[PDB]
């Protein structure tokens, strides 16, 4: 009836007087945006309907063409940051705002879906959508006794919008409106929904990306531990984010490392670190590092969760960037730990996969595994050990490596290549 | 030792 309708069509009859033919080309204009294969949203914005759907989105006294123009303005504000802006210069913030306290669920679910989109285009029109005062209502739709009593869908486009509106730095969204949602991410990180689970993680992540104030109110709100249980989850679009914002929360202070470290994440590594998925192996050997370069007592905990083996291996073995992670975790943690702790290290079997990476085209992970070199050459000389580390590098082809990149271009690469083979062989 | 650093949008169809 209204389907495979032409632009001219659907102009005719939102610009007639009649409200039933204007509802009809509405839905022609969704079904059209509602395609999968090149929607015409630049057509439908030339022709200049967005002020008329923006217009429709107040008739309450007709719900279906709130509804339609809803989905069709959703589906515009879905694509370019010209096509959003488009939609946001309608005026289309404030109606969408206004469509939140809906007595019709689907139309409020919509304006939730369109609000998202309109936050997610970036920093700018998430603040300006606050600005509007969107976080009260779409806070208070989720204000029930228990959130399984909602529609899996409803529940999960709030919980995706919500997400965009903790989203984008550049500034960070505002301190007021983060306090304001983290209850509710909370609740909602403790249900049990895998989708809602994983848009929750993501929120987390996105407040966690940050200095260490926006990373410490998040952890005042106690979900550390429920992020180190997701972690452990199996649904990887869960785990992902989860890793993530662990990640994100030990770049901050060695007390909030130590509170990730309490929640036991690092139980969890001898999997991510083995995970089959590249990107959960180097988001969890970038964690580590920043592990390793905390307190000593920290780097001991990493120890006696014997993933000092799970490093010696992911340097081994790994994709190239997952290498670089792990070779920036030795370098903290041969500059940061004891004597001892350098000695299990070097008896776990670094050095020969340290030298195998010195022939890599990268220049940083040269001067990084150099000054891991550096490192433990120097907790050697507290030993006197010195020379039988010599010959451990000389044993596994690694005296060449240095020797070769001797004649290396950057400075510092053979500047402490020739202090090493000068100092120690 | 450092620590160191590392849908927006979606249609109704």
């Amino acid at each position: 009836g209204t389907v495979n309708w032409s632009v001219e069509d659907i102009v005719k009859g939102i610009n007639s007087n009649n409200l039933e033919s204007q509802l009809q080309a509405t839905q022609a204009a969704r079904k059209l945006l509602s395609r999968e294969k090149q929607p015409p949203i630049d057509n439908i914005i030339r022709a200049g309907l967005i002020p008329k759907f923006v217009s429709f989105l107040g008739k309450t006294d007709c719900s279906p063409i709130q509804f339609e123009s809803a989905w069709a303005l959703t589906n515009i504000a879905s694509g370019t940051s010209e096509q959003t802006k488009a939609v946001v210069d309608g005026g289309a913030i404030p109606a969408f705002i206004s469509l939140l306290a809906s007595p019709h669920a689907h139309i409020s679910e919509q304006a939730v879906w369109a609000l998202g989109n309109i936050a997610g285009d970036g920093s700018a029109f998430r603040d300006l959508v606050i600005k509007h005062g969107a976080i009260d209502p779409l806070l208070a739709l989720l204000a029930v006794p228990d959130l399984s009593t909602l529609a899996c869908g409803y529940l999960r486009n709030l919980t995706w919008t919500l997400s965009n509106l903790c989203r984008n730095k550049n500034p960070a969204p505002p301190l007021d409106a983060v306090e304001q949602i983290l209850p509710t991410l909370v609740r909602l990180l403790h249900h049990n929904d895998p989708e809602v689970l994983a848009d929750s993680c993501w929120a987390i992540s996105y407040l966690t990306d940050g200095p260490n104030e926006r990373i410490e109110m998040v952890v005042k709100k106690g979900v550390v531990p429920q992020l180190v249980k997701l972690l452990g989850a199996t649904e990887l679009p869960i785990v992902t984010p989860a890793l993530r914002a662990i990640g994100n929360i030990v770049t901050g202070t060695d007390e909030q490392t130590q509170k990730v470290i309490d929640a036991g994440a690092l139980a969890v590594f001898p999997s991510l670190l083995t995970n089959p998925k590249t990107n959960i192996q180097k988001e969890a050997t970038w964690t580590m590092s920043n592990i390793t370069a905390g307190r000593q007592d920290q780097i001991q905990q990493v120890v006696n969760h014997g993933l000092v083996p799970f490093l010696v291996g992911v340097l081994s073995k790994a994709d190239f960037k997952t290498q670089k992670e792990a070779a920036w975790a030795i370098t903290n943690y041969t500059s940061g730990g004891t004597v001892e702790q350098i000695v299990y290290l070097v008896h776990c079997g670094i050095i020969e996969p340290l030298m195998n990476l010195l022939s890599a085209k990268d220049t940083k992970i040269i001067q990084v595994i150099l000054d891991a070199i550096s490192n433990i050459f120097q907790a050697a000389e507290k030993l006197g050990e010195t020379e039988k580390l010599s010959i451990m590098i000389e044993e596994c082809g690694g005296l060449d490596k240095i020797e070769a990149l001797q004649r290396h271009e950057n400075e510092s690469v053979y500047k402490a290549s020739l202090n090493l083979i000068e100092k120690y062989f | 030792p450092k620590k160191r650093p590392r849908p927006p949008k979606r249609p109704r169809n």
